[PDB]
């Protein structure tokens, strides 16, 4: 009593439809973030900041003049070839 | 204007002979009992042993298969004069503080 | 259709073996004499008898095959045929909008996710130690 | 009723558009009627595989 | 006078002769319900091997009231 | 064949274009289309994507989710 | 078999009849040109192939 | 802004810049932007027909820009492709009968590289311009050349 | 065009070392996808190295 | 003890008692290339674990040349002693999982 004045079809198509959307993206919202569906520029899941700080740009290791390691301990050759010291044509700084 | 095939020959023999095809195999897999779980692991028992060691935080992280064998090849006998697992985890550990 | 048939799909004539259905049968009708009623004997045979444009039916069937060759308008076919003709087309068609809206969308939601986790979000994780993404088609395993 | 040039006018909208709009719509016709479809016309005509195979063929009396 | 738009005009019949061509009784028209109870069996087999994978490795042990040789003892 | 009628029920026509006044929905005019150019196309055509993609998409929950709880040596901790 | 194309030939239902035949075998034909030729050219197939009786032994062996 | 028009007739408006739409809605104006020869055999089409056509065409031309974009991305992946570990020579792995040279059967270059081995013929070229015998490529930095695709 | 546009540049670095490559895996595995304009510039400084031209770039800061 | 005791604990019992009968995994084929390839692995995995010393590991090497002719086992080996063979990689080094 007192509140069927607001009690009215676009007040209850709002109401009923407004609601179960509210009800939807409260128990979806979760469900998106854990199995990684929501934008990564909005937000960063945990596990997406747990394997990006893992990258880094600056490991200069593991340079081979080899296409084959084929065992031994003297490995592939790491020694560029001196046929090959200058060969490059690099414009001007 | 005349048909030669069914009228819906293509999707009718294409999806029929792939629903055919796996009804199939499940009636081959009930009579010879074969187990129906996908396992994607290898069942080195005691690979699995050692894994499970890192995971309890027994073997240090990163540590490589070779560091715990009781045999080694001559290549990885190579890679062990390299090998320093301290140094790789300290080097972890300043990753994640820069990044955070 | 595609194939040329020259039975039922003969486009590069144009021949039909039997006359539109509009006409009369007292203009134009199918080439059938098999219920034809028993010749009386005191007729005598004049023609040769053989199947071919003696008979007013062929005639007419060879006759109307070259001059409905050009006519006024188009014979609109309808809708049920112009379907048929272009329906491998319109169906690609509805593949490319699948494979862009459908497999597009999803495929890449599986790779985001391989990004962070290893594997695919439709695959088991392992824990044997190996390192990579591993399957994609996991009912194929 | 007012007949406007082949491609020149829009039916979506009563109003024609702004300058910019115009050109675009103006330009774009020119273009393709009477540039880019000049490449087409002369390999349609004066390079077609199917004249050149009577290419030296009398004539058919 | 009146008149019929071509577009939606029926499709015409086949000539009625001596040689008559007939599909009416062949029923190759268009997927019947079997082959859209094919595919239902084909999903529910593929749902079924992955949600229950211990089904081809089932218990021996029955107890089957009203013994084995009751009908309801065979499903 | 067998000759059947046109299947098409909806509008044959809506009008001269004029400023795009008096016309359906255009929900209503996608399905006008569809409806007048076949839906044997759209299902023959997303068919294909529609079952690959519910077969993997399925194994989310089929392969992962549910296997997670469905080793049953699993469950078991040791030391407990 | 029928001499007069006047007596209809007796089809079943399905997908491989006298009907289901009828409608296939002149696809491709140059030669079935009209309704009377057509079916003469037609039961002159079907009489020599499936009123043969040795043929049904290699039907089974197939 | 225009306040002479609608929203939506701007929007379709300027989604007719190119005229699309305009021919779409109009058998007229479709028909004059055929060229003469063309033309001709337009008044025998259906509606239906004019329709599907452009329907198809508008369809085609529409997703050529995502294809355009796909491949795009899968130049600039490839132009950055991530190093892999060199591979160990296992019990079936890089077997030889003879050197490799049916590309070259008498000029015979680089008979120990691969057809498509980048690295081994870099090498092997630069031995052969040592020894005063050009061979063109493999000298150039990647990010100092045009359409590369490896660029920040 | 294309062929020959591609064979002017120097070859990319297919292959690093094998231990090397597992004891950084999620770096070098996965480095393009998280950043790719820094991965990009990594290569590129390592294939200033592979070929000794280092110290005749300049390497665009990123 | 038992009867069955060889199925029992594993397959791989039955041709350890019987080193020169079929194995059960193998003997509805006649090519036994598939069966050596097994019998390598299992030597590969059990010096990983014991050693080469072990008693065990030798008897699995007896039951390798068993199936394996000496000249595929030299070769391999040699592979396996450089640190190449593919049945011997320690599995974080695989890259079968891997763009793949
Ligand atoms: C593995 C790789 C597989 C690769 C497949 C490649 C397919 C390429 C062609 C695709 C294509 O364009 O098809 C659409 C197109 C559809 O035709 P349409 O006339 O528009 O169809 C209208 C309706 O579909 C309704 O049509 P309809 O049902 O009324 O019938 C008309 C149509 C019906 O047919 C088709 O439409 C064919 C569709 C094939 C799709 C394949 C996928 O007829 C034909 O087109 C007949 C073509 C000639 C067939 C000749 C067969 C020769 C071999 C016979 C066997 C000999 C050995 C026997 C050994 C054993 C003895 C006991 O197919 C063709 O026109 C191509 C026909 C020739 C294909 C030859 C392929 C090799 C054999
Ligand atoms: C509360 C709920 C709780 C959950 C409950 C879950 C319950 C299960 C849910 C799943 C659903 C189960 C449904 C069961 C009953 C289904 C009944 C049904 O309707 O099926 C029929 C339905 C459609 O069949 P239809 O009725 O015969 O089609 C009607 C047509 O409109 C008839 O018209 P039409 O035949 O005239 O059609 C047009 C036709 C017209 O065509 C012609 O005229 C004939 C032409 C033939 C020759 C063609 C020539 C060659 C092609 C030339 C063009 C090439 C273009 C592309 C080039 C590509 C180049 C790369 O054109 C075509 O179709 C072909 C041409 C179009 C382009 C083709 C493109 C290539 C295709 C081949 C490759 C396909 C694989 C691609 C893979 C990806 C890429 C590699 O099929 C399916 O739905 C598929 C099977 C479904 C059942 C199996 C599902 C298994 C997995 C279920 C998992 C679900 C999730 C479970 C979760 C559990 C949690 C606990
Ligand atoms: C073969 C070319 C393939 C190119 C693929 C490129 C892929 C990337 C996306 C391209 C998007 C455009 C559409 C491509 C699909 C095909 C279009 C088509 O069928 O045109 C037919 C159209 C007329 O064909 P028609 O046979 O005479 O008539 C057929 C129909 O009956 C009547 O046709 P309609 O009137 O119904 O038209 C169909 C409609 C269907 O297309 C659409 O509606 C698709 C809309 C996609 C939107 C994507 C966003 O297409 C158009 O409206 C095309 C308009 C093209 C106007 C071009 C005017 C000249 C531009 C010159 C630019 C110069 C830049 C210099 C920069 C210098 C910097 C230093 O053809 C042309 O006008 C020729 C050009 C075709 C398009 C070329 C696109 C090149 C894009 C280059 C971008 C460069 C960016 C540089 C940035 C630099 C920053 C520093
Ligand atoms: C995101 C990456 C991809 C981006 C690129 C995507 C490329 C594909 C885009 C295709 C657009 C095609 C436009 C056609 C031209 C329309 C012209 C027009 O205004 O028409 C007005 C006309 C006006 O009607 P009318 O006047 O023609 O009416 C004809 C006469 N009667 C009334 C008898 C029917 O109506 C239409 O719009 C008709 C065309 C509707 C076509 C709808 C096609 C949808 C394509 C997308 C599919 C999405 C699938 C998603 C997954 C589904 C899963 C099941
Ligand atoms: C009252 C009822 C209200 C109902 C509301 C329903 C809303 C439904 C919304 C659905 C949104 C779906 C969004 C999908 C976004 C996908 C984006 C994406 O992946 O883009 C990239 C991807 C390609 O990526 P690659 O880098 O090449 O990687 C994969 C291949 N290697 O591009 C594509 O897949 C292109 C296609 C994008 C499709 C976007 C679909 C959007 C659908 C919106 C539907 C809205 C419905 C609203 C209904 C209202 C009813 C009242
Ligand atoms: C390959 C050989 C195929 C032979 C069988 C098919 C021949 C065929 O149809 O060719 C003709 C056909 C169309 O000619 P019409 O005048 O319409 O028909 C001929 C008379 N009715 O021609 C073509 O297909 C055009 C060929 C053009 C490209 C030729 C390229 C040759 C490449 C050789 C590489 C080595
Ligand atoms: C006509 C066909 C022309 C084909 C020309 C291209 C041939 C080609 O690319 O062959 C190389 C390709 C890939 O081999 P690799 O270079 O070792 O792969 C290493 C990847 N970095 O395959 C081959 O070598 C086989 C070539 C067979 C002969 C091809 C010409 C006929
Ligand atoms: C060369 C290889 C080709 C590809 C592989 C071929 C595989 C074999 C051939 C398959 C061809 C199928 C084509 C499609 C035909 C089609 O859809 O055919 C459709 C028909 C129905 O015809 P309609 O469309 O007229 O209704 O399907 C049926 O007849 C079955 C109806 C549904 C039955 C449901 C219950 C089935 C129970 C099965 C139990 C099996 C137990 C097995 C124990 C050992
Ligand atoms: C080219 C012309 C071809 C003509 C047709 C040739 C068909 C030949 C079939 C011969 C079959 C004989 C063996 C039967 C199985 C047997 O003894 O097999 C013996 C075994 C074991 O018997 P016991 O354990 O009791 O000793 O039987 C079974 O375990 C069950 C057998 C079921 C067989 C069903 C499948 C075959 C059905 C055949 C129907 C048509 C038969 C026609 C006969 C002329």
């Amino acid at each position: 009593g007192s509140i069927e004045q607001f009690i009215n079809l676009r007040t209850a198509r709002m109401f009923i439809y407004g609601g179960v959307s509210a009800v939807f993206l409260y128990k979806a919202t979760p469900v998106m973030y854990r199995w990684e569906m929501l934008p990564t520029f909005l937000v960063k899941t945990e596990a997406y900041k747990a394997r990006e700080a893992m990258i880094a740009f600056d490991n200069m290791k593991g340079i081979v003049y080899g296409p084959y390691d084929k065992g031994g301990l003297e490995g592939p050759p790491t020694k560029i070839p001196e046929t090959s010291v200058g060969m490059m044509k690099v414009d001007p700084m | 204007g005349r048909r030669l095939l069914h009228g819906n020959y293509f999707t009718r023999y294409l999806f029929g002979s792939l629903a055919v095809i796996w009804i199939a195999e499940y009636a081959a897999a009930c009579q010879y009992g074969i187990p129906r779980h996908r396992n994607p692991n290898w069942m080195w028992s005691w690979w699995l042993e050692k894994q499970n060691q890192i995971k309890n935080g027994e073997i240090p992280a990163n540590t490589p298969g070779y560091a715990m064998v009781k045999w080694n090849n001559e290549a990885e006998q190579r890679w062990l004069k390299t090998l320093n697992v301290e140094a790789m985890n300290e080097e972890f550990a300043r990753r994640r503080e820069a990044y955070y | 259709k595609h194939f040329f048939t020259d039975g039922a799909n003969d486009y590069v004539t144009g021949w039909e073996n039997t006359p539109p259905l509009k006409f009369p049968a007292s203009v134009m009708k199918p080439c059938d004499y098999s219920m034809t009623k028993p010749i009386p004997k005191h007729w005598k045979l004049r023609g040769s008898g053989i199947h071919g444009p003696e008979n007013t039916d062929l005639m007419k069937l060879v006759l109307w095959n070259r001059l409905k060759q050009k006519r006024p308008q188009r014979e609109v076919p309808n809708i049920n045929y112009l379907k048929d003709s272009i329906r491998l087309e319109l169906s690609v068609n509805w593949w490319l909008m699948s494979c862009i809206f459908l497999w597009g969308p999803w495929l890449h939601w599986g790779q985001e996710y391989q990004k962070v986790h290893e594997q695919p979000p439709w695959a088991m994780k392992r824990i044997d130690g190996l390192r990579g993404e591993g399957y994609f088609t996991w009912f194929l395993e | 009723v007012t007949r406007y040039p082949s491609g020149t006018r829009t039916i979506m909208s009563p109003y024609p558009g702004g300058p910019v709009y115009q050109w675009l719509r103006i330009n774009y016709n020119y273009f393709k009627r009477y540039q880019w479809r000049r490449v087409g016309r002369w390999q349609m005509r004066s390079w077609c595989y199917w004249k050149a195979a009577f290419y030296g063929v009398p004539e058919w009396n | 006078y009146k008149t019929e738009n071509p577009l939606y005009k029926d499709d015409e019949p086949f000539a009625k002769t001596c040689h008559t061509f007939d599909y009416t009784r062949e029923g190759t028209e268009k997927n019947g319900l079997g082959y859209y109870c094919l595919m239902g069996l084909w999903a529910s087999i593929f749902i079924w091997d992955s949600l229950y994978t211990g089904a081809t490795m089932p218990t021996g042990v029955h107890r089957y009231v009203w013994g084995p040789y009751f009908p309801t003892a065979w499903f | 064949h067998i000759p059947h009628p046109v299947k098409y029920v909806g509008p044959r026509r809506y009008g001269r274009y004029v400023y795009g006044m008096n016309r359906p929905p255009v929900l209503r005019q996608v399905k006008d289309w569809i409806d007048w150019t076949g839906w044997n196309s759209v299902f023959g055509g997303f068919s294909f994507q529609v079952a690959f993609g519910l077969m993997i998409v399925s194994g989310v929950y089929l392969n992962n989710y549910r296997a997670t709880h469905t080793l049953y040596y699993t469950n078991k901790p040791d030391n407990q | 078999p029928p001499t007069r194309l006047s007596t209809p030939l007796y089809s079943e239902g399905g997908a491989f009849t006298v009907n289901w035949w009828r409608n296939r075998y002149g696809l491709y034909s140059r030669r079935q040109t009209d309704p009377m030729l057509a079916e003469f050219l037609f039961r002159q197939q079907v009489k020599e192939w499936f009123y043969d009786v040795p043929s049904y032994n290699y039907a089974a062996l197939v | 802004i225009s306040t002479s028009e609608t929203l939506n007739q701007k929007i379709l408006r300027w989604l007719d810049v190119t005229g699309m739409l305009t021919r779409w809605h109009s058998r007229r104006e479709f028909i004059l932007d055929m060229d003469p020869y063309f033309r001709k055999n337009s008044g025998m089409w259906t509606e239906w027909e004019r329709k599907t056509l452009l329907f198809l065409f508008y369809c085609c031309t529409l997703a050529t820009p995502y294809s355009a974009y796909l491949d795009l991305q899968e130049l600039k992946h490839q132009g950055t492709k991530p190093p892999r570990p060199v591979s160990l020579e296992s019990r079936f792995m890089n077997q030889r009968r003879y050197d490799f040279t049916w590309m070259h059967p008498q000029d015979k270059f680089c008979s120990e590289c691969r057809p498509v081995e980048l690295e081994c013929k870099k090498m092997c070229f630069d031995r052969y311009r040592s020894m005063d015998y050009r061979m063109y490529g493999f000298q150039r930095p990647r990010i100092q050349t045009y359409y590369s695709f490896s660029t920040c | 065009w294309i062929y020959v546009n591609e064979r002017q540049r120097e070859p990319q670095e297919n292959v690093m070392d094998h231990e090397e490559f597992f004891r950084d895996f999620d770096s070098i595995y996965l480095g393009q996808v998280f950043d790719h304009h820094r991965f990009a510039e990594w290569l590129a400084r390592r294939r200033a190295v592979k070929w000794g031209y280092a110290d005749q770039i300049h390497i665009p800061p990123v | 003890e038992s009867a069955d005791a060889l199925f029992v604990g594993t397959l791989d019992r039955l041709t350890a008692e019987h080193p020169h009968t079929d194995d059960p995994r193998f003997a509805f084929q006649s090519n036994q290339w598939n069966n050596c390839e097994l019998r390598f692995t299992q030597f590969c995995r059990c010096t990983r674990e014991l050693g080469e010393d072990d008693p065990r590991c030798k008897y699995q090497y007896y039951r390798a040349q068993t199936v394996c002719h000496e000249f595929l086992l030299e070769d391999w080996m040699e592979h396996r002693h450089r640190g190449t063979c593919d049945l011997d990689i320690m599995p974080d080094r695989q890259v079968i999982h891997m763009r793949g």
